[PDB]
Parts: structure tokens; C-alpha cells; sequence
């Protein structure tokens, strides 16, 4: 016949460059999740997600998840670069016990949760123009009390905002304070947001509470790289294109294996 | 359209066992399983969020597990408390219930 | 009704690890930060760090960055505090204290404080010493006689005249901790100078940790 | 805490309107990151999720029912009430309200959709019968 | 960080009177500045916090005022209730700092020392180590201070004192020092003194002995 | 069998434009990437960037952005390099060189390397 | 950019006995899928280059097994089994770990 109906069961590790998320979603590694540590300065044609990958940190979750996704993945590239940020009357780098970095409490290596100094939180109002070559992915998030005492014990202010605006648009979130089902003991929640800065754009970050400041921003490129769920192992064989079966061979004029293909390979036919 | 199985109906332990029970969800869910814990005569209790996380108040004991279809619902050392239906629960389909008693 | 109530004291070898406790009760434990905050005699008071229960959001005094430790245990509306590798400095008085956002964040609510004595002694009980009136003078006025209790430890040793017959105008002073590492203490008493020779009095010393309880009697010269 | 007690007649004619409402205690039913729930139990079917509706007037219900279910809040009085039109014998069960929420968590890979119901009513017994 | 300096360290008044207790900030740390009551038997109690807000259940006569670096905190019509230990914490800046802390103490006429000196027991001896304790007895104010003389030279370093609280029934204070020697180093010495220096006293005290009396 | 037949030498003024080509013959032109190397004596190699002919994407060295223009026409399997405002430092040796796998693969097979000289003469 | 060096313009490789050419990154070149995006280019005089090392260890399809390459860390060599008058050209080592290619200057061997 005509069509390919069998792969191998596997994903050749060649010639496409594949990144194993073992355990770990792109999110996770973008974020900077504990156990995703490994993920730096990463590179890739196709991002193989695991389907038993599982986040470890703090409950979080991200609206516009398929646009940010899509995004990082067809980017190709995990590089951060850390900015100095300038909080001034906040305290940085705090944490969570559901998170654990070390022994102790941690929270996302590539967020910065910002907290009242002493009895006070200004309004923080820092900004970073975009003076370099390519645009700058800034990855943010505003935290969600579990209650109104918690939000005023982190965060001085009755009720937070956060205003993270360009010139080309600007999103107000306003948290949600309230219980929800623990996760790992938290009834908290985190929602991540992201903005792109262009070229000779600039970013400003208005809040005045429940901010979880960016540490930087990633480094986007203008990739053709792909994103493909898999539990499929990797192995060192070569195959043309890969399909979340596994590599097939791509010279039979068509295939019915998977609609979903990375690579040069035939068109798909039910 | 998701439908989902919760087995055994129901299942004879007596205290200090280890008991299991699982719930298969027809397509996979993620983990997007709860654990309901329902007494006689009383309102179902709210005892694991995403088939892992255990609420507040709940015992060490209990533990849920599993991802994708298959999820299970395990106490390390049954309780005379503990007796009790169980219902796997995902969006607005209810498990079946398993009428774990005493024997 | 707020009551941080906070665990018993302590007795630690250098270089071990204690872990102090603070329940809290009256309140939603999980919404306020609870303060640790260090006493030590001739030092005030010393902020260790603070912890908010819910988030387990730590953030601890630069000066006790690595030595002390902050866990919550929700379930129980208890917050812990490990302090690692004491040493003799550590010994001192520690609080815990609520703080929330109704008084400014000033911690308005403390615990009763939990002392822990750091220290390598090893137990052993009081020796104990007359203080014979009558030094150099044979009588005058109002006459001062005590009895030092001497090289023990731990804390605490009572001390009673009489047993309890002469609380009126007795002074039993702080013990003091020695070079060696044992407490030592005085206890006097002013009596009429006639009241020397028809009574004896006897010094009564009783020191629980040693089962030790010992009675001098003291006399002129 | 935030307590749920629903209230209303325990006998319904068939062919009839069966109405129940639950007042909350402790909360407002005027959050936004809860919805109010109704589900029924009954011991040949187990519990049988109807419908939820949230304060700002988003509302969902299971197709089981030929949209017979309607939920709705009185905000100035702490209630939501459940309107299940056109009632019959195999209507009769136990209703609870409940509270719940909705969230799309980062747990796993594939990201699913989560409903809880944390808090639950006692639950009444509500007969459908001609008697 | 920010050093918090609190005087008076010690502070004396009778009830009825009014006091003043200033705290001064290394730095300006605006108006966030608490005052705590310390006193024995129970625990720690939060007057003023934000430099003039009173904590609900505080009596009036407590207030507070300043703002930037030099705060007060006022007590008018003090009552017997009110001698106690008071801290100033700022809770501006974040490593909170709390104030050496004032003793407030009951007033009263200065009262003169009672000087005695007890010789080392022959059991002490026996034990290798010798201990002269000179006592002071039911003084005013605190202020005493004294130092030990033995024959002609003067002693310093081998000696350790201990001060007990003011006795609430005359107010009074008592002092102890004790002069710790060895008993080749006993024995190598005649006299012992204790010399008693007080405002009390219109002249230093001194009492000694000899050994073997 | 796989060959990339390039365009002959090419004189050009300084300032003009020129459009290098590279005919792919002996496979299927749409299932590789193209990619495009400059090559000056002496002072080494220099990747230019690369082109998907499937949709024409491309991805250019920063320091070749702007500088040249990657194009493709699907029908004759030819892969176009356009250079535009050349100066001396442009006169070099060109190369098209097959990529194996997709943005990151590598130079599988290069083209008979086409030289470029800018100069009136 | 990650730079390449191939500090190499005269390598005595007396002809029939093994040769070895060095290049070395300033970063290294290993990925975190565990393969070193090294490559070995071999420009034969008046001939355009040809692939003949590509990650390590691993030969085009028209490469003879004289040629090896391995290294660790940032510092990798190319290792030739035995030396032919086919084997006089200058091999470029290059990588894309990190886009742009960056290639080396280039060794030229040389024959005793
Ligand atoms: C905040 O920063 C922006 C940009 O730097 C500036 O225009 C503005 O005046 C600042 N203050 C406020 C209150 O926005
Ligand atoms: C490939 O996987 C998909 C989803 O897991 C499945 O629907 C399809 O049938 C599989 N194809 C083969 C040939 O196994």
C-alpha cells in the first residue's frame, strides 16, 4: 500500500534536535519550577512533553495557556536573562513551603514574589526599556490570597493590583482573594501572565500589591521549532520526521500513523 | 461524554488494612479527580483534589494517586472512623461509589 | 481571647539542636505572620525572623540567617522554630509573637517565652556554705547571716530559712553563672543581734534536678 | 465557618415545579471565584450533578436534564434556589447545595478542567409522589 | 538595619507623676514605631504601635508622638500598675529593632547600704577554694558600686555581684559581691575589705576582717 | 547523486545588488532546509542563515540581517540569495548547502561555492 | 556567540602515520540531550567543503573509518587513523549549539 500505518514506537534522537521534558512541561521549565532546574539555556526543534509530567511548586495556573505554549515552543530557545529590576520599599525572593528549593521553603527560580517591607508596600511603579535587537518575553504573575487577612499580612493593601503596560497594550489584573481546595497545602493560587516587549518598546510594571515580579526576560527568536505531547521513548536512531507514535518512515507517499507530525513526511490520510 | 468507572462496589476490610480503590475514567483526564467521602446520613466530605491533594483536616492516612485514566484512592491503615462510600468524582460526572465496610 | 502558648524550657549540649514550639489558638492561625524574637540578659530583646503560617512564607534576621529555622504545621495551628548548632551564646529567652495588619503589624500578641540554657555542665547539686555572722564585730544593730549555695547546676535552686518560718527580711539573689560553668547563689537574712545565741538558723536548699536537698545550720563565727 | 442549609417542601406532586433554596451563613453569595451547586443522590444512582450558577449570572447544567433545571440567586437575602420544572417519580432523592469552583491548575501536561464541591448543605429528602 | 536607641535606661517615678521615655532611630523610619510593656509573670503587652495609635484595651494615660527619628512615649498619672519595662520596636524597615528597654521603678528617699562581710567558712575551705561575700542591704537608688581591697592592693576581675529587684514592701535594693580565691591564694593575704561607694552615704564605707577571725 | 548547482562568478558594482541562486537537483527540494555560508580567504567561514522552502521561513545571522535576502521558487527547485548594497567587505565565496534535519540541523551537502567581486572594472 | 578556534596553521603529520587536528569553544558544546553539537568540515583545495564529523563519533555516509573525533568539556580533537594525499585540506570544526554557526578558522594539514 500507499500509506505508512506502523512506527517504530520511538523518536530518533536525529537529525531534528529533540529536548526531553522528562518530567517537566514547558511551562514548568520556563518558570523555573525546582525539579526544572536542568532547563537552562536550552534549545530545541521539538520539545517532547511527557504526558506524566507534573508541576511541583506552587499551585498556579495561566490564562492564555495555549498562546504562551505555542508561543515558547516555536521560539526554540530557553534563554534567560536576568535584569536589575529596582523594587524599592518591597522584600524580594519570597517563598512558599510548597515549593520546596532546597531543604527549606522556595518558590520559581525565574519569578520574584515581592512582599511588604516592614508595614509598608509602595506602589511600585519600576519600568525597562527594551534597547536591545529582539523582543523580550517577560514572564509575571499576580498571587491570589487565600483570604483577606493573608492579603493584607503579605501585602499591606486591602486589595492588590497589577498594571504591566507597553505601548502596544496593558493588562490590570485584579487578585481574587479566596479559598480554594488545597494543593500541596495551599488554598492560594498564582496566575502567570506574559508580555512581549519589541524592539525600542518599554516596559512598565505599575502595582501596588500581589505582584510576583519577573526576575528578566527570555530571549525570543523568530523559531520554526515545535512542541509535541509523546510518551513515546527517545532513541538513538534517525528518521526523517516523528510523530507522538514515534519516528515512521517518511517514503511512502502517505500515512495514517498520527494527523499530528513533525518533519518531512507525508500527508496525513484517515 | 466522559463516563467513568469506580470499582469494587463495594469491598470488606477490616481495621488497620490497607485498602484500594480505584476509579478509571474512560479518556484521560489529567488530573482532574476528587475524592468524596460520605458517611451514613450525611453530607459527602471533600477529602482529595486532583486525585493527589489532600484537604484540610483530612488524615495522613489517606493518599490518591495516578494520572491520565487510571486513579486510586488508598488508605494506609483502614480506621474504625473510615467507613464510609467513596465517590470519585470529574466535573459533573459522579463515581458509582464503593460502600467500603467493615468486616 | 489570642494566646500563643509556647513549649517548656530546654537544656542543650553545644553543637546540638532544639525545636521550639508556639500554638496558637483563638484565631485563624494561618492569616497572621508569628514574629521569634530573642532575650537575653544585658541585650534587650533581638528579632529572630517570622514566618507566615499559611504560605509558609519565612523571612528571618540577617544575623540569624542560617542558624535558625522556621516551620508551620497547619493542621495543628502550631508554628516551630529549629535553632542548629547552639552554642553558649544562644542561651537566652525566646518569644513568639503574632503580627498582623489590625495593629500595623506590630506584634501585639506574645507567647509566655521559651528559655533554653545552652550549656556542657553536667548536672551535679549545690554545695552549700555558712555565712557566720559576727565577722569582726561581736554584735550591733541588726544582724546579716546567709548561707552560699555554691557550684551547681542546672538552674533553678530554692531556698527557704527555716522552712518557711523566716520569709520576713531574707534576700535570695540571682544566681550568677560562673567561668567554670556552674551557678552559683547567696541567700541572706537580717535578724536581731540578740536572736544570735537563743536560735539557730538553718539554711534549707533544695535543687529537684539533682533530687538534692540539703539543711546547714549556721552559727556565729 | 461558611455553612449551607437548603430548605423547601419535602413532597412534590408529579408533573409539578419542585422548588428548593439554600441560605448561606458566613459567606456571600456574591463571591466570584465560587459557584452554587445542586446535587442529588439517590441509592439506585448515586450522586447526580444538576447545575451550578455563578453570582455573575454564568450557569451551567448537565444535559442529562431536558433543561428542566434553573438556578438562580436572590443576593439581597443570601439564597439560591433550584427550579426543576416538570418533576416526576423518578425525581425523588436527596438535593444538596453545595459550593464549588472551577479552576484550570498546571497540575499535569494536559491541562483539564477541575470542579469541586468543598462545601455541602445536609441534605433533604424530597419525595416525588401522588399520594 | 536600623539601631534603636531608647533612654532613659533607667527611670524613676512615684504614681501620679508623668514621664516621658524617648526612643531615637538611627535612621528616619517615618511614624512606625511600637512600645511594649514587659513585667514579670505574664507576657509582653502592645501600648502604641504606628508612633500614636493606642492598641485597643490600653488605658488612655499611655501616648505616644514623633515622627522620622525621635519618638516619645508620655504616661501621665502613672499608677502602681505601670512600673514595668518598655521597649521601642520600629517596624519600618524590616530586621525589626527593638530598644535597650527602660526599667520604670518605684521612687523613694535615698536609703544608706547596710555593709557586711562574711569570711570564707572553714568548709569552703576544706574544698581547696575560698569565697568572701561583702553584702549591701536594702539600699537607694541602684546606683551602688563597690570594689574589693585586700591588704593594701586592690582586686579587680576576681569578683562577681548580683543585685535583686527593688523589694515592694520598702522598695528597697541588696547587693552582693563575692570575691573568689583559691586557698594558696587566700592564704597569701591578711585583710580583706569591701569598700561601699553610694550616694547614700556621705562617705565611702568600709568594712574588713582579718583572717583566721 | 545529490547535487546544488550554484550561479557562475559574479562582477558587481559596489552598492548594487546581486542574486545568487542555487539549482537543487537530485532530491526532493521541499523536504530540506537550504542554508547559505559566506566564505572569505583568510578570514574563515561565516554562516549566513537558513530557509525553510517549504514556506519560505527564514533565519538569518544577526550580522547578515538586512544585508541578504533568502527566496526560494518551489517550482524549478532553485533557492535565490539576494545581496543588496555590497561593498568590498561583501566580495566572497558563496556556498548553499543542503540542511539534514529542520532549523537545527547541519551542512549535509554544499553547492559548487559561487564567487562574487565588487568592482566597476 | 560561541567562538570557535582551530589554532593550527602548520601541522606536521608525516604521511601514512596518524594526524590529530584540535579546536576548542569558549562554551560547551554538550546539550542537555546528552549529544556535542560538534562538526568537522573537510575542505579539500579547490573544492567546496563536505561533511565529514557531524556531533562526534558519528561520519557522513562517504566517510572512510580512518577519521574519529571525541573530546569533553570545551576542548575536542579529530583524530586521523592513518594519512593519504586525499587527506590534505583544511577542516573547519564548527557547532550549533547555539545559532549562528559558528565555525573555527581552520587547520591546514601538512605533510613531512
Ligand atoms: C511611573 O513610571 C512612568 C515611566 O517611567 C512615569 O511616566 C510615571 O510618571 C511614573 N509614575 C507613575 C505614578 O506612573
Ligand atoms: C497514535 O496515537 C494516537 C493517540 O495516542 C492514536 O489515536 C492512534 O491510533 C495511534 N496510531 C497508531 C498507529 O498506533
Amino acid at each position: 500500500e500507499l500509506v505508512q500505518s506502523s512506527s517504530t514506537g520511538k523518536i530518533c534522537n536525529n537529525p531534528h534536535r529533540i529536548l526531553d521534558g522528562i518530567d517537566c512541561t514547558l511551562i514548568d521549565a520556563l518558570l523555573g519550577d525546582p525539579h526544572c532546574d536542568v532547563f537552562q539555556n536550552e534549545t530545541w526543534d521539538l520539545f517532547v512533553e511527557r504526558s506524566k509530567a507534573f508541576s511541583n511548586c506552587y499551585p498556579y495556573d495561566v490564562p492564555d495557556y495555549a498562546s504562551l505554549r505555542s508561543l515558547v515552543a516555536s521560539s526554540g530557545t530557553l534563554e534567560f536573562i536576568t535584569e536589575g529590576f529596582t523594587w524599592t520599599g518591597v522584600t524580594q525572593n519570597g517563598g512558599s513551603n510548597a515549593c520546596k528549593r532546597g531543604p527549606g521553603s522556595g518558590f520559581f527560580s525565574r519569578l520574584n514574589w515581592l512582599t511588604k517591607s516592614g508595614s509598608t508596600y509602595p506602589v511600585l511603579n519600576v519600568t525597562m526599556p527594551n534597547n536591545d535587537n529582539f523582543d523580550k518575553l517577560y514572564i509575571w504573575g499576580i498571587h491570589h490570597p487565600s483570604t483577606d487577612q493573608e492579603q493584607t499580612s503579605l501585602y499591606v493593601q486591602a486589595s492588590g493590583r497589577v498594571t504591566v503596560s507597553t505601548r502596544r497594550s496593558q493588562q490590570t489584573i485584579i487578585p481574587n482573594i479566596g479559598s480554594r481546595p488545597w494543593v500541596r497545602g495551599l488554598s492560594s493560587r498564582i496566575s502567570i501572565y506574559w508580555t512581549i516587549v519589541k524592539p525600542g518598546d518599554v516596559l512598565v510594571i505599575n502595582s501596588n500589591g500581589n505582584l510576583i515580579a519577573p526576575r528578566g526576560y527570555f530571549k525570543m527568536r523568530t523559531g520554526k521549532s515545535s512542541i509535541m505531547r509523546s510518551d513515546a521513548p527517545i532513541d538513538t536512531c534517525i528518521s526523517e520526521c516523528i510523530t507522538p507514535n514515534g519516528s515512521i518512515p517518511n517514503d511512502k507517499p502517505f500515512q495514517n500513523v498520527n494527523k499530528i507530525t513533525y518533519g518531512a513526511c507525508p500527508k496525513y490520510v484517515k | 461524554d466522559i463516563q467513568m468507572t469506580q470499582t469494587p462496589s463495594s469491598l470488606s476490610a477490616s481495621v488497620g488494612d490497607r485498602v484500594t480503590i480505584t476509579c478509571r475514567a474512560s479518556q484521560s483526564i489529567g488530573a482532574s479527580l476528587n475524592w468524596y467521602q460520605q458517611k451514613p446520613g450525611e453530607a459527602p466530605k471533600f477529602l482529595i483534589y486532583a486525585a493527589s491533594n489532600l484537604q484540610s483536616g483530612v488524615p495522613s492516612r489517606f493518599s490518591g494517586s495516578g494520572s491520565g485514566t487510571d486513579f486510586t484512592l488508598t488508605i494506609s491503615s483502614l480506621q474504625p472512623e473510615d467507613f464510609a462510600t467513596y465517590y470519585c468524582q470529574q466535573q459533573g460526572t459522579f463515581g458509582q461509589g464503593t460502600k467500603l465496610e467493615i468486616k | 481571647q489570642v494566646q500563643l502558648q509556647q513549649s517548656g524550657a530546654e537544656l542543650m549540649q553545644p553543637g546540638a539542636s532544639v525545636k521550639l514550639s508556639c500554638k496558637a489558638t483563638g484565631y485563624t492561625f494561618a492569616g497572621y505572620w508569628i514574629e521569634w524574637v530573642k532575650q537575653r540578659p544585658g541585650h534587650g530583646l533581638e528579632w529572630i525572623g517570622e514566618i507566615l503560617p499559611g504560605i509558609g512564607s519565612t523571612n528571618y534576621n540577617g544575623k540569624f540567617k542560617g542558624k535558625a529555622t522556621f516551620t508551620a504545621d497547619s493542621s495543628s495551628n502550631t508554628a516551630y522554630m529549629e535553632l542548629s548548632s547552639l552554642t553558649t551564646e544562644d542561651s537566652a529567652i525566646y518569644y513568639c509573637a503574632r503580627s498582623g495588619a489590625q495593629a500595623t503589624f506590630a506584634m501585639d500578641y506574645w507567647g509566655q517565652g521559651t528559655s533554653v540554657t545552652v550549656s556542657g555542665a553536667s548536672t551535679k547539686g549545690p554545695s552549700v556554705f555558712p555565712l557566720a555572722p559576727s565577722s569582726k564585730s561581736t554584735s550591733g544593730g541588726t544582724a546579716a547571716l546567709g548561707c552560699l549555695v555554691k557550684d551547681y547546676f542546672p538552674e533553678p535552686v530554692t531556698v527557704s530559712w527555716n522552712s518557711g518560718a523566716l520569709t520576713s527580711g531574707v534576700h535570695t539573689f540571682p544566681a550568677v553563672l560562673q567561668s567554670s560553668g556552674l551557678y552559683s547563689l547567696s541567700s541572706v537574712v537580717t535578724v536581731p543581734s540578740s536572736s544570735l545565741g537563743t536560735q539557730t538558723y538553718i539554711c534549707n536548699v533544695n535543687h529537684k534536678p539533682s533530687n538534692t536537698k540539703v539543711d546547714k545550720r549556721v552559727e556565729p563565727k | 465557618q461558611v455553612q449551607l442549609q437548603e430548605s423547601g417542601p419535602g413532597l412534590v406532586k408529579p408533573s409539578e415545579t419542585l422548588s428548593l433554596t439554600c441560605t448561606v451563613s458566613g459567606g456571600s453569595v456574591s463571591s466570584n471565584i465560587y459557584y452554587w451547586s445542586w446535587i442529588r443522590q439517590t441509592p439506585g444512582k448515586g450522586l447526580e450533578w444538576l447545575g451550578y450558577f455563578y453570582h455573575s449570572g454564568s450557569s451551567n447544567y448537565n444535559p442529562s436534564l431536558k433543561s428542566r433545571v434553573t438556578i438562580s440567586g436572590d443576593m439581597s437575602k443570601n439564597q439560591f434556589s433550584l427550579k426543576l420544572k416538570s418533576v416526576t417519580a423518578a425525581d425523588t432523592a436527596i438535593y444538596y447545595c453545595a459550593r464549588g469552583g472551577v479552576e484550570n491548575l498546571m497540575l499535569v501536561a494536559v491541562i483539564q478542567e477541575m470542579w469541586y464541591f468543598d462545601l455541602w448543605g445536609r441534605g433533604t429528602l424530597v419525595t416525588v409522589s401522588g399520594a
